[PDB]
């Protein structure tokens, strides 16, 4: 994702 | 106008403030003018190859002649090939010249409405109208629909802006033929943004008053919603099928554009209420529609039975269509919204709502397998008080004695939907994976 | 300038 | 799993070797891809029946997840299926942009002419030296252009391109120098500024200068020409 | 809320 | 291109002095 | 048709074109053998006809394309791509969303009959068949390319389960393994027609419907076995599922074989 | 000053009339080309991209034909990454037209931005798409964008090719996605395999309509990167021999003059003889003009000598005995054409069997002289100032004939  | 501005627009560099004014002036009286389709159509491709087919085939093309095109399109059904080479030859020719052939194509549209013809020929003559559009619009748009009007009184310019249905009021025909239709639309669209602008004008000039602007802004959201209306009915089926696809993609890219430009009207719409026939396949085909969960809610609380199954139904498929987190929230609330009625409904009326809305129960389970015990204790629990209605009053078919397993009395009809229903949210979750 | 029905 | 988490640690806090990041997280994908398959529902939100939003196209953490999902997928083939629709527009992004980082993969959506023309026009200047100053000039301005156009064209025949051109440019003022008029005007006036031939002796002297010393690889049959 | 970006589209961040 | 180069008679290619000598003697329009 | 003349062939093909409007209109038998045979300018032709010509013409074309003819009267590649271009016509597909679909909901198809869709099936199993320098490999290349129209056409359970139990005999250059290894795309619960398949005993490349709900149980199981409501269908769902259907976790089986691995962890296991 | 057109122009845009932002809006190219300060034309370009990302489509047609007009200044933005990114960002909007606009407006951005790899995919997507107006709208990017880079040509020429052979969208749609393949001339390898691609689609699709444009993307790819002029020539030569269609040895007339004019000394002796045959070979004046008027132009470049030059008679040369019969045929401009040749070849070429030629030349020359005197059409004086060249450039040339020439022009007097 944008932050995983 | 129209070309006036064109060539204003090509020679922007030399005048100084000259475009600037006359392009504000247009986009304040004239918006039928300034659409954005016709002046994006005008902006064509810089790939060149109109001009190189122009300077390479029109050369000396035999002269065709108005006369010529006339003669040989009173005699189509005897000649259709010379025809089509004539209007190819049109085709090749440009913007200034296709003014003398105005007259012939709108006039003579009639038996191209009459079955046989070959599209090729409509495109053609599609795409010499869009030029023509982009040429001289008003007496083309006039000579279009006093020559669609059905097999004739004769229409003018002041008429169409006062009354723009007129419009759709055409052939059947017209209606299930696809190039024509889209003539139809630009017509349409056009003449509703002339509506407003012209109903503006009369206003400003009678004034020799604040519900005189209240009133335009009602005749203007009726206007416009009678025509979406309209159209609507036009992308229902007749009875005789029971074409039709390439028809109900226009009038979707058309609703797709009013509804872009004006919310509102989309709100007003569905508080109206149109067949559910029609609400799929506009689901699926208008995108800006997911707009809708903004007001689902408050068409749900509209005090009438018919507007509440409308919302349910719209509510189910767009949670098929689109499963947001939004439209979760809005699903609850229609389970506890139906719940509610079925607490406080008497029985006809209950036969009256329940009936319709069991698929929207199915489009829910579908969606969200979360909201799904809620969907299953509100039907054990209007599947009971029915199978209790039936007891109360004596009948014949006996759900009751059926459990081991026409036109008849409502909570029999009830009672058969909602077992239906059941079987259908099984094997939509054995088959679902 | 009307956005919903009239009474609610 | 912990080994991407402080490497996108690393990236979102030093965010200029991205590229070894990316190139070391490929190299992990291309050894060993198995061991990633669980991770994928879970590095990538992917919500079991709900529309995840479209995740943006050039985050560098998300390339980053991207580039190692996709040098996984290079051998194993269950997880096409387990993509999303953004997934697969986002491989045909990344394959297009990043040639060198993400493979060829599967997916439903994504299923000598310079040198002898070279030749060819030198020869043919050489064979049309006999005939008109006129005609010379011309031919020589156009073969001038064209082998300026070619080297221009193409980088590895470039320099012996440029060489020959200004070769050429060098023989065409020679012979502009020699049809100026001052021959056909009388020996003792020589009245001002009709020197062309000596600006042209200047210049024809400084790009044998140049023609000798600033190319790289020159023989001594080249060198006694350029003497 | 965004009559015509569709929902399943990024944002704009400014 | 033209059949004589180093035509003084042409139109457009004279400049602005004898153009106003131009409109003056047009205007004119006779000797004696 | 009839004369081999190289360079007048465009100026025959604009005449043709410029006064036959319609592109069948006057022997559509003779139009149908010069479309399709057992030249250069088809492509073109075929894309006037397909873009170009009636809705009642088209579904005449169609179903006289489609009818039972054994005497392979019809060009299979080009049929099939007109087809997959009828179906694809930016017409009916103007207007509606494009590149954000949903992957459960198929929104259109094209439908057939029973004979017709054996019919279709009997002829891109020919070409399938035809093999000049294609080979295997490409094979089921262009098996994968025409399979989504098969899919489309057939769209229902019972048109399925007749193109399955249909299984034509003989042993070589068969491809009905191929088509029976294509039934995990058909998404089929058939332990009977997986029995065909087994006994054709060849490997899986190709994309299968189920794996993501595959991948789903098995990690469950391996999520269950790191945790330890779950672990009741970690059991029971995937041992159901594995001995309903062998090739699937044939298929799945390295995620599997690359799990279990906290032996390091857990020697002791007390 | 400036600053004050600068915000009250910011005030017309925050004004509530889409007439007054599009007056605004169409009001900035003349700022632009009054004041040439570039942070003023970064302010206003970034005030530029928001009215743009949130405008109601006629204001966005508006800035996209703002920034068409207004081209040139494009190269002193400073803040690339955030218009760019504004421009962008509108794409995503399911709106047809609105996507179609803003593709348009990137083809019109490819001066300042020809590597941004999203932009390349996001037109290479929109060229499969399936709504006509930005189908269109992204054959023009693409037109753009292959011209001002090459990665992203190779990537389109890889996805044409595809597109062509995938025998999906009609024939209107493939005339606007050939042009792509005039961007070409970037590399070699490129040229010949858009070159099989281009011989591919000419034998794949005989119809005029599809040979024409063909033919002439080929060749101004050909005349751009020019390795391949001999193979161009020799298939036009072979077009206009074999082909039947008029309009289509009219294009091998019109494209013919255009390689003659551009590269003269790349035409070869088996070139001309090619040509000459055919010239003798036609039944058309008009084709016999054009291929006349092809002579003429060769003739007067250095090809000549090529034609003439040894390691077969001058006489047997087929040229001469063409030009001769060409400038006694009846029809004025092919005389003219005819006498074009001749005069050039005297001019040009001093052999000893050519004094014949200089009499022959010199008598169809006052019939030339007889014929547009008492023809008094406009063509005809066009013919007769063609023939005033010839005499002009005859008698500079070569002064032998001068008191002949003066003579007969005083009879015509």
């Amino acid at each position: 994702s944008p932050t995983s | 106008i129209k070309f006036l501005i064109r060539q204003a627009q090509g020679l922007q560099q030399e005048l100084g403030g000259l475009h600037s004014a006359l392009l504000r002036l247009l986009a304040t009286n004239y918006p039928h003018l300034c659409i954005v389709d016709d002046w994006i159509c005008e902006e064509e491709i810089t790939g060149t190859d109109a001009l190189l087919r122009r300077m390479l085939l029109t050369n000396n093309a035999k002269n065709h002649s108005p006369k010529q095109l006339q003669e040989a399109f009173s005699a189509v059904p005897v000649n259709n090939t010379q025809v089509m080479q004539i209007i190819e030859h049109l085709t090749l020719l440009s913007a200034s010249e296709l003014i003398p052939y105005a007259e012939v194509l709108t006039s003579n549209m009639s038996q191209l409405l009459n079955s046989g013809v070959p599209r090729r020929i409509l495109q053609t003559v599609n795409k010499l109208w869009m030029v023509l559009n982009t040429v001289m619009p008003r007496r083309l748009w006039v000579m279009t629909v006093n020559a669609l009007q059905p097999s004739q009184q004769k229409y003018t310019q002041n008429d169409l802006m006062i009354d723009p249905l007129i419009v759709l009021r055409c052939d059947q025909r017209v209606h299930r033929c696809p190039p024509l239709m889209d003539i139809t639309l630009h017509m349409l669209n056009g003449y509703l943004l002339a509506s407003k602008a012209y109903l503006s004008a009369h206003l400003k000039e009678t004034e020799q008053e604040v519900t005189r602007e209240e009133l335009k802004n009602a005749l203007l959201a009726a206007q416009d919603s009678a025509a979406v209306q309209i159209l609507l009915e036009i992308c229902l089926p007749t009875e005789e099928e029971k074409n039709l696809r390439e028809v109900q993609c226009l009038i979707c890219c058309l609703l797709h554009q009013m509804y872009i430009a004006d919310p509102n009207i989309a709100k007003l719409v569905h508080f109206q209420g149109y067949p559910c026939e029609l609400l799929p396949l506009t689901v699926a085909g208008i995108p800006s529609m997911h707009i809708c969960l903004d007001f689902i809610p408050e068409l749900i609380a509209q005090p009438e039975l018919e507007k509440q199954i409308f919302a349910i139904q719209l509510l189910s498929h767009l949670c098929i269509q689109y499963a947001l987190p939004k439209s979760l929230s809005v699903a609850r609330l229609a389970v506890n919204v139906m719940g509610t009625l079925l607490t406080v409904l008497t029985q006809a009326k209950r036969y009256a709502f329940f009936m319709p809305t069991l698929p929207s129960l199915v489009s829910f389970c579908r969606a969200f397998p979360p909201l799904y015990e809620d969907i299953m204790s509100l039907l054990i629990q209007i599947g009971q008080v029915c199978a209790s209605d039936v007891a109360t009053q004596t009948r014949d078919i006996d759900p009751i004695i059926t459990r081991l397993q026409g036109s008849m009395d409502p909570d029999v009809q009830l009672c058969h939907c909602i077992e239906r229903t059941v079987i259908e949210i099984i094997n939509m979750s054995v088959s679902g994976i | 300038t009307s956005p919903s029905y009239s009474p609610t | 799993h912990l080994a991407l988490v402080e490497l996108l640690k690393n990236l979102t806090k030093y965010p200029t070797d991205r590229d070894s990041i990316w190139k070391c997280l490929k190299f992990l994908g291309s050894r060993h891809p198995t061991l990633v398959l669980p991770l994928v529902p879970e590095l990538l939100s992917t919500h079991p029946f709900f529309d995840t939003a479209e995740p943006d196209m050039d985050d560098p953490a998300y390339i980053a997840v991207l580039v190692l999902i996709f040098n996984a997928a290079k051998t194993c083939p269950t997880m096409p299926a387990l993509f999303s629709d953004h997934t697969f527009r986002h491989y045909a992004y990344l394959r297009d942009s990043l040639s060198h980082l993400v493979p060829a993969l599967r997916l439903p959506g994504r299923k000598d002419p310079s040198q002898q023309f070279l030749q060819q026009s030198l020869e043919r200047v050489y064979s049309l030296q006999h005939l008109d100053p006129q005609g010379a000039q011309e031919l020589l301005e156009f073969t001038i252009r064209d082998l300026q156009r070619l080297g221009e064209l193409q980088s590895e025949l470039a320099g012996v391109a440029d060489f020959s051109a200004t070769y050429l440019r060098c023989q065409l003022l020679l012979i502009k120098a020699l049809q100026e008029k001052l021959w056909n005007v009388a020996a003792p006036l020589y009245l001002k500024q009709s020197d062309l031939a000596s600006a042209a002796a200047k210049q024809i002297m400084e790009e044998t200068y140049k023609m000798e010393f600033m190319y790289s690889g020159v023989e001594n049959k080249q060198v006694v020409i350029i003497h | 809320t965004s009559p015509s970006y569709s929902p399943t589209s990024p944002s704009y961040s400014p | 291109a033209h059949v004589w180069e180093d035509n003084w008679d042409d139109d457009n290619v004279e400049d602005d002095f004898s153009n106003q000598l131009r409109a003056e003697l047009e205007k004119h329009g006779y000797k004696m | 048709e009839a004369v081999r003349l190289g360079p007048s062939s465009g100026l025959l093909v604009d005449w043709l074109e410029m006064l036959d409007p319609e592109v069948v209109s006057s022997c559509p038998d003779l139009q149908l053998r010069l479309l399709f045979s057992r030249p250069s300018f088809r492509p073109y032709l075929l894309t006037l006809f397909t873009h170009q010509s009636s809705w009642p013409t088209l579904h005449q074309c169609i179903r006289v394309l489609l009818g039972k003819s054994r005497e392979q009267r019809f060009d299979p590649s080009a049929s099939l791509d007109f087809l997959w271009a009828c179906i694809h016509v930016p017409r009916i597909w103007q207007g509606r969303d494009q590149r954000t679909p949903q992957k459960r909901r198929e929104e259109l198809v094209l439908r057939v009959q029973g004979p017709e869709l054996i019919s279709l099936v009997e002829l891109i199993l020919a070409e399938a068949e035809t093999r000049s320098q294609d080979g295997d490999t490409a094979a089921c290349s262009l098996i994968q390319a025409r399979l989504p129209l098969l899919l489309s056409c057939c769209c229902g359970d019972d048109e399925s389960v007749r193109k399955v139990t249909e299984h034509l005999s003989g042993c070589i250059q068969q491809w009905g393994d191929s088509v029976l290894g294509r039934r995990c795309r058909d998404l089929l619960l058939q332990l009977y027609l997986q029995r065909p398949e087994l006994r054709v005993p060849v490997p899986e490349v190709l994309l299968h419907s189920e794996g993501a709900a595959s991948s789903s149980v098995c990690k469950l199981d391996g999520l269950i076995h790191r945790f330890i409501n779950r672990g009741a269908d970690a059991s029971m769902a995937c041992r159901k599922l594995a001995v309903a259907h062998p090739l699937l976790l044939l298929r799945h089986l390295p995620m599997i074989a690359a799990l279990l691995h906290g032996r390091t962890h857990l020697n002791f296991q007390e | 000053d400036a600053n004050s057109a600068l915000m009250e122009l910011d005030k017309g845009l925050r004004s509530g009339k889409l007439g007054e932002q599009c007056e605004a809006v169409v009001r900035f190219p003349r700022l632009f080309q009054k004041y040439p300060f570039p942070i003023l034309i970064n302010s206003a370009f970034l005030k530029l991209a928001d009215v743009f990302r949130v405008g109601n489509n006629f204001l966005r047609l508006c800035v996209l034909k703002v920034t068409q007009q207004s081209e040139k200044h494009l190269e002193k933005i400073l803040n690339v990454d955030e218009f760019v990114k504004r421009i962008f960002s509108v794409i995503h909007s399911n709106d047809p037209v609105a996507r179609a606009i803003t593709l348009r407006m990137l083809g019109s951005l490819a001066s300042i931005i020809p590597e941004r790899k999203n932009a390349h995919h996001s037109i290479r997507q929109s060229l499969d798409s399936h709504d006509n107006v930005e189908v269109e709208a992204a054959v023009f990017a693409a037109a753009n964008f292959s011209a001002q880079s090459k990665d992203f040509a190779v990537g389109i020429c890889n996805k044409i090719s595809e597109m062509i052979q995938g025998l999906a969208t009609p024939v209107d749609l493939k005339l606007k996605l050939i042009p792509i393949l005039q961007h070409m001339h970037h590399d070699a390898i490129l040229a010949s395999s858009a070159r099989q691609l281009l011989q591919q689609l000419v034998t794949s699709y005989p119809s005029t309509k599809m040979v024409i444009v063909s033919l002439h993307t080929f060749t101004l790819l050909a005349a751009s990167s020019l390795v391949d002029t001999p193979k161009q020539i020799q298939l036009l030569l072979q077009y206009l021999k074999n082909d039947p269609r008029k309009a289509v040895k009219r294009l091998a007339i019109q494209d013919l003059k255009l390689l003659a004019n551009k590269t003269p000394h790349t035409w070869s002796r088996e070139n001309i003889q090619a040509l000459c045959e055919c010239a003798l070979q036609t039944p058309y004046d008009s084709l016999k003009l054009g291929m006349l008027s092809v002579l003429s132009t060769l003739s007067g470049t250095i090809a000549i000598k090529h034609y003439f030059s040894i390691v077969s008679s001058p006489r047997s040369s087929d040229l001469v005995k063409l030009a001769q019969e060409c400038c006694y045929h009846n029809n004025r401009g092919i005389a003219a054409h005819g006498v074009r040749v001749l005069t050039n070849i005297t001019v040009s070429c001093q052999e000893k069997d050519l004094l014949a030629l200089e009499q022959d030349a010199v008598f169809g020359l006052e019939s030339l002289l007889v014929l547009c005197s008492q023809d008094d059409s406009p063509g005809a004086q066009a013919t007769l100032k063609i023939a005033l060249n010839c005499m002009v450039k005859l008698a500079k040339g070569r002064p032998h004939l001068s008191q002949s020439v003066v003579e007969t022009l005083l009879t015509q007097l």
